[PDB]
């Protein structure tokens, strides 16, 4: 079945912000830098992959140009890679360069930013959808006793109620940097607590950092990487009104989420 | 076995059933980088089908023979009567049912074929409590006019949402509402792409991730969204297991 080995696919690559992965200017000399740009349909967003672990644009291989953190990830030509090993992409969307282990980062949120290799810190500007559909995907968050995750006291905590159809503090955009979003305001992103005396998950202005990075887990969980921890239901008790990052446990069912979009 | 009764079906219960249903059909699956098991492959017929007791709200009770490799009805048992689709595996009735009158239902176990014979497609069958309540009596008695239509509710909200967790969802959300529903363009299109997802879920191990085709999932507003990668949390937080595809 040649179909369980695809020889090529091109996709658009989004992150932080759910901004593009973009060759700057379409630029074709070698070591052109790549930044965020707003997604479109121009040939400079779109990447083939291919089972040598290469990921291509303008006919050229993105790579990272240094083997410290810092420097700028380029497309160059594909004949000086020919002994690299190329891209892995974790199942979470974190691209690393398999030799240095660099992963490519955006360390601003604004369009044109330079995207970089840098040091893993599982942050959500280190977070990426490979994928032709860019858009944040709006959704309900079902957890503890069949209820859903809303946004409380003027967008700053969550905590699960009732699901009720359209509430519309109940809504959640899921965006390309794994971050998770106030459905009607996008600026704001669920957070893991920034006060170490605190376990309890927030809301707060999005900063691309580890503690608003999320990953939803085939186990059914809501993971934090870069924390090795995950969402629970404080004392899986829905009426505490406190969501925290536990490590994960099989004691309750409080670790326990659905996606329903 | 594994059993779901009318008289003790809440939102709770039937989660549970639908939680120890996944785990009995991946006993000994196989995983990949995405992490969603994949059902067993070439499982000898003896231990090929998964037994599970559906019990309607007269407390007569069917059941229904599940195989592991596909996750698909091959033929039910009511009383002393049993009855296998046409596609079920050749040797099966050597295997189930086998102290019983054994009958052949002159249809398939697919959708497809349901409907053909039935006259009646997904998007116009209602599902919720009391349509499953009905589907199992049906499904006893043996009604010819009502067995097509019997099946389209029962292998949805047991093997669909066993296979999705979205479908689960619906379920749930039709329990406690205490509201029926027609499965819309998001359900469809996850039982639609079942066998295509796993395929491009195994082969996208060659190509970090990405697939080799793409694959239109709706939401509950009727956009099609296009999933041509595993990074997509509708697909992998809501695909809870996947036909074996690929090497
Ligand atoms: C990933 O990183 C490695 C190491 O920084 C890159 O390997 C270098 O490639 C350049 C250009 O081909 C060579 O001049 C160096 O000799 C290589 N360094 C080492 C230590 O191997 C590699 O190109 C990067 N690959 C990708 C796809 O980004
Ligand atoms: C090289 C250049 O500037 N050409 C213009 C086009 O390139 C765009 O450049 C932006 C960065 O500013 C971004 O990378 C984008 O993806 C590219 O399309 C573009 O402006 C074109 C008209 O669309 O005109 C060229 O002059
Ligand atoms: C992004 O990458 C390019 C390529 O290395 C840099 O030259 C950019 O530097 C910026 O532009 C140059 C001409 C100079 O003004 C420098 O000081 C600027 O920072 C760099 N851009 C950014 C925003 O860092
Ligand atoms: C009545 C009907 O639809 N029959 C089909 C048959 O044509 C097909 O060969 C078989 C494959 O196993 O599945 C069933």
């Amino acid at each position: 079945n040649e179909q369980c080995s695809p020889q090529q696919r091109t996709t658009r690559i989004s992150g932080r912000d759910g901004l593009c992965v973009d060759v700057y200017g379409a630029l074709t000399a070698d070591g052109s830098r790549v930044i965020l740009y707003p997604c479109g349909q121009q040939q400079n967003q779109q990447w083939t992959f291919y089972p040598d672990n290469t990921i291509r644009s303008l006919g050229k291989c993105l790579a990272t140009s240094a083997l410290s953190s810092g420097s700028n990830v380029v497309i160059t030509n594909c004949d000086y890679l020919r002994y690299d090993d190329g891209w892995m992409v974790s199942s979470s969307g974190t691209m690393m360069n398999k030799s240095s282990h660099l992963v490519l980062t955006a360390n601003a949120a604004t369009s044109r930013t330079n995207l970089t290799g840098e040091n893993n810190v599982f942050a959500a500007k280190q977070a990426w959808r490979i994928g032709n559909y860019v858009e944040p995907i709006v959704t309900t968050i079902i957890g503890l006793r069949h209820m859903c995750l809303e946004a409380t006291d003027n967008d700053t905590n969550v905590w699960l109620e009732s699901c009720v159809k359209n509430k519309t503090k109940q809504y959640w955009a899921l965006y390309s940097d794994d971050t998770i979003r106030v459905n009607n305001n996008r600026n704001l992103c669920v957070s893991s607590s920034t006060d170490s005396s605190s376990k309890l998950i927030v809301i707060r202005r999005c900063d691309g950092s580890i503690n608003q990075r999320w990953v939803f887990t085939p186990q059914g969980t809501i993971s934090n990487p870069g924390y090795e921890a995950v969402m629970d239901v404080a004392q899986n008790d829905v009426y505490l009104k406190k969501i925290v990052l536990s490590s994960a446990t099989d004691k309750g069912n409080g670790q326990q989420w659905t996606v329903f979009y | 076995n594994l059993s779901l009764s009318q008289s003790n079906f809440s939102a709770d219960t039937y989660k549970s059933f639908i939680k120890n249903l996944r785990k009995q059909l991946t006993i000994g699956a196989s995983y990949g980088s995405a992490g969603i098991p994949i059902l067993k492959h070439s499982v000898p017929i003896c231990e090929r089908f998964l037994l599970v007791d559906l019990t309607n709200g007269d407390n007569e009770t069917i059941t229904l023979a599940i195989n592991v490799e596909d996750a698909g009805f091959a033929a039910y048992r009511a009383a002393d009567r049993s009855y296998f689709f046409q596609n079920a595996p050749p040797i099966a009735s050597y295997v189930i049912f086998t102290d019983t009158n054994q009958n052949i239902m002159n249809f398939n176990n697919t959708f497809e074929s349901i409907e053909i014979v039935g006259g009646t497609t997904r998007s116009e069958t209602p599902l919720g409590i009391m349509h499953f309540e009905a589907s199992i009596f049906h499904l006893f008695v043996h009604d010819e006019n009502y067995v097509p239509t019997s099946f389209l509710v029962l292998i949805q909200m047991v093997l669909e949402a066993a296979k999705f967790k979205f479908i689960e969802q619906k379920v749930i959300h039709s329990i406690m509402d205490m509201e029926d529903f027609t499965p819309g363009l998001a359900m469809l299109s996850l039982e639609e792409n079942w066998t295509q997802l796993s395929l491009q879920l195994q082969a996208s191990e060659s190509l970090n991730g990405v697939f080799g085709d793409s694959v239109s999932l709706y939401n509950s507003m009727d956009e099609p969204i296009g999933v041509d990668s595993m990074y997509y949390p509708i697909l992998t937080a809501n695909m809870a297991f996947q036909l074996y595809q690929c090497p």
